[PDB]
């Protein structure tokens, strides 16, 4: 792939429907832990170990400690220069009748905090719950999410399981329900939301320029979205700290922290 | 239906 910013900027000046696909690389630049690399653990586990219907079925306390930790950590995190350039570009182009859509694998809401309005959160959100009895999905920014979790969730190896009984984990507040809540986060082995997938398929079919930003952690189907666009002849620009297994299918590859490359690219 | 699945081949 090319690293000609001048060539990318030519396409950028004319594009009417831009899809930006973001992965954890963009969150790591704001210091948000991801729990996925070689070496990236919470206690003795990684995200793929805890973000699973198996972990929740067998140890819902532990899975809640882990998402509690992640919610509380966000308290003190801010969107970075890459989130901002993406949000500013959306705003600016929309005044020109041009469309920018962000499809994000991230669940941390930093794009939303930066001002991105056209945001498809394909793996859900740290700050949503879903009731496992009635299925209602609700916003929840409470700190702590329930009292039994106050002080829990510490990441250090050695840390004991809180072992909170299911009755004192987060519970649905809908009148007449009382069911156990779960994070409204898509786990490994589960279906993505069919409504969101329809949007994603439609946006990808219309777009005339695709950006792929901080997607070194490979997850399906998201890792297929940009190859699908490139396979139609549409230019794809990858902004990442390293190459990925799909890099050789894209038109552009710009190496470096997204925070350094995006502000220039999207000016 | 389309599932979330970890990429392993690399
Ligand atoms: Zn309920």
């Amino acid at each position: 792939p090319s690293s000609s910013m001048a060539d990318f900027r030519k396409f950028f000046a004319k594009a009417k429907h831009i899809v930006i696909i973001s992965g954890a690389g963009v969150s790591a630049e704001s210091g948000v832990p991801t729990f996925r690399g070689a070496g990236g653990y919470w206690r003795k586990w990684q995200a793929q170990d805890l973000a699973t219907p198996l972990a929740f079925a067998h140890n819902p306390s532990r899975v809640w400690e882990f998402y509690h930790y992640r919610r509380e950590v966000m308290g003190s995190k801010e969107p970075n220069a890459g989130h901002r350039a993406i949000a500013e570009c959306e705003t600016r182009l929309g005044k020109q009748g041009r469309r920018v859509v962000v499809i994000t694998q991230n669940i941390d809401e930093l794009h939303r905090k930066a001002g991105t309005k056209n945001l498809l959160e394909i793996h859900g959100s740290l700050f949503k719950t879903r009731c496992t009895s009635c299925g209602v999905v609700a916003e929840n920014y409470k700190s702590p999410i329930c009292p039994a979790l106050s002080g829990k969730g510490a990441p250090e190896p050695g840390t004991q399981d809180a072992s909170i009984p299911v009755e004192k984990l987060p519970r649905c507040e809908e009148a007449g329900c009382g069911g156990l809540l779960r994070p409204h986060v898509v786990w490994f082995g589960e279906n993505l939301d069919p409504a969101i997938l329809e949007e994603v398929d439609r946006e990808l079919a219309h777009c005339d320029l695709c950006l792929v930003v901080g997607t070194s952690s490979v997850v399906y189907p998201a890792a297929m979205f940009a190859p699908q666009v490139a396979a139609r002849g549409v230019p794809v620009a990858e902004f990442n700290t390293e190459t990925t297994p799909a890099t050789n299918r894209f038109r552009f590859h710009f190496q470096g922290p997204c925070g350094t490359t995006l502000p220039e690219a999207l000016a | 239906e389309l599932n979330k699945l970890l990429g392993r081949v690399t």
